[PDB]
């Protein structure tokens, strides 16, 4: 899966 | 004679795959008569050659400041790898080299809890929102706070603390109008840290 | 030549009337081969001369350190009173003057809020107890807990954070074995700060 913060792409696994 | 600076990048840069890390080695006091500056860049001992540097700018005092910036990859930083910028030019007997790199030390996840106003501050203008973020290694991190998809800009937060058992804690509080409060309004902790699963973790707050 | 380093008195011991607050001037790099450092001191630009001066200390850097300690009044200190210190040496062409003071303006009173564990907390062997200080004016403050009359140690305290309305605040946190909350013990934050009757207030939490 995937974090996005503010619809900006952060991390994903 | 010409002085050396490096800094780490952002927390957030490192952080952000959509982000881009930097580190930067600053060299201030460089003479009119000798301004030519000469890089080399080492990454755990082994010398890198894609490193850039930026405009010459012109002090107050007369000298230069000569300034260049190596990018680096998101995980060789979180992965604790040493980065050294030697640093050459006439006015100098001898090069300096300055190392930085990520605080060693096993990373620890922190524990993020969010916390509703006291009782008591309900008779005031305005409550504070708290987060409470405790036990991450190392100090690294960022805290913003959001409702709706949109930023909330109206707060503060404590530099890390370090505590007995090694880790860090800190605290942020937001400060909104207890009418916003009151009226249903979801309240948002965004903490951003190497040791969170996918760098990210989000909590929230209303009246209950 | 010398460097010269002046110091305020403890928060507390400006804020406890059993307590002796001072001003400490401390004078580091004094050389081996000229020890005599001359103090002289003014409150309000009004030489006093009631300074008593510590034992001179052997760094074994070459130097000495030389301190001189100047008790203050409660009241002179919290009143605003200016301190000055002039350190007169024979390394220097000119004395060194350091001041210092309480910090200025208004002064405001703390808003001490007590927060329980969240219950997400509740999960875990040991809990976090907080105390939200905030609203005050200026920085100099002190923070601790206790339970049934007896001090609890397992605390940290933010320094004073500078807020957006010109006030400062800070979070304490105490730790403490989910049992003891759980079974509904009392503990409790005190707060001394100058804008606070009697300088004193506590603000207590339980289960
Ligand atoms: C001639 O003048 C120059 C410049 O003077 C400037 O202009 C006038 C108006 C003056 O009034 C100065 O105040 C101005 O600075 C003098 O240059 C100064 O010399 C100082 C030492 O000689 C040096 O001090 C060291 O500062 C460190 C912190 O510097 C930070 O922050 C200051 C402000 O606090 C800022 O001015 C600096 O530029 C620097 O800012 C950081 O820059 C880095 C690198 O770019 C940033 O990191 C990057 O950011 C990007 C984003 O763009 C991205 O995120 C990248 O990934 C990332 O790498 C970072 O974000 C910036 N931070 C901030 C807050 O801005 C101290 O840490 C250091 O202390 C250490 O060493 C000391 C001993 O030397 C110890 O006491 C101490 O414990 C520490 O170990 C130094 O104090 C000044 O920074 C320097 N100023 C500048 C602008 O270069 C020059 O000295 C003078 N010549 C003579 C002969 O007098
Ligand atoms: C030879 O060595 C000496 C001594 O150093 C020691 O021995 C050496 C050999 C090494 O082992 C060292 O590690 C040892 O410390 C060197 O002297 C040093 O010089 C430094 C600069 O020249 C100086 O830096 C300045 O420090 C200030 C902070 O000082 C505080 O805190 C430090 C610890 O962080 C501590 O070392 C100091 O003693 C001092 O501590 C406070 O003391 C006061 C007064 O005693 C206490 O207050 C009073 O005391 C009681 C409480 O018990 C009572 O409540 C009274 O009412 C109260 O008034 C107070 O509680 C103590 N606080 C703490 C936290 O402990 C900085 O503020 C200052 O910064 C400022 O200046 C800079 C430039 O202008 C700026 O960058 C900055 O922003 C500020 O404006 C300086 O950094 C060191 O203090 C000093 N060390 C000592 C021990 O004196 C000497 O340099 C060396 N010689 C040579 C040739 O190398």
């Amino acid at each position: 899966d995937c974090a996005w913060h503010l619809g900006e792409l952060v991390w994903c696994t | 004679g010409p002085s050396v600076f490096l800094f780490p990048p952002k927390p957030k840069d490192t952080l952000m795959i959509s982000r881009t890390p930097e580190v930067t080695c600053v060299v201030v006091d460089v003479s009119h008569e000798d301004p030519e500056v000469k890089f080399n860049w080492y990454v755990d001992g082994v010398e890198v050659h894609n490193a850039k540097t930026k405009p010459r700018e012109e002090q107050y005092n007369s000298t230069y400041r000569v300034v260049s910036v190596l990018t680096v990859l998101h995980q060789d930083w979180l992965n604790g790898k040493e980065y050294k910028c030697k640093v050459s030019n006439k006015a100098l007997p001898a090069p300096i080299e300055k190392t930085i790199s990520k605080a060693k030390g096993q990373p620890r996840e922190p524990q993020v809890y969010t916390l509703p106003p006291s009782r008591e501050e309900m008779t005031k203008n305005q409550v504070s929102l708290t987060c409470l973020v405790k036990g991450f290694y190392p100090s690294d991190i960022a805290v913003e706070w959001e409702s709706n998809g949109q930023p909330e800009n109206n707060y503060k937060t404590t530099p890390p603390v370090l505590m007995s058992d090694g880790s860090f804690f800190l605290a942020s509080k937001l400060t909104v109008d207890k009418s916003r409060w009151q009226q249903g309004n979801v309240f948002s902790c965004s903490v951003m840290h190497e040791a969170l699963h996918n760098h990210y973790t989000q909590k929230s707050l209303s009246l209950s």
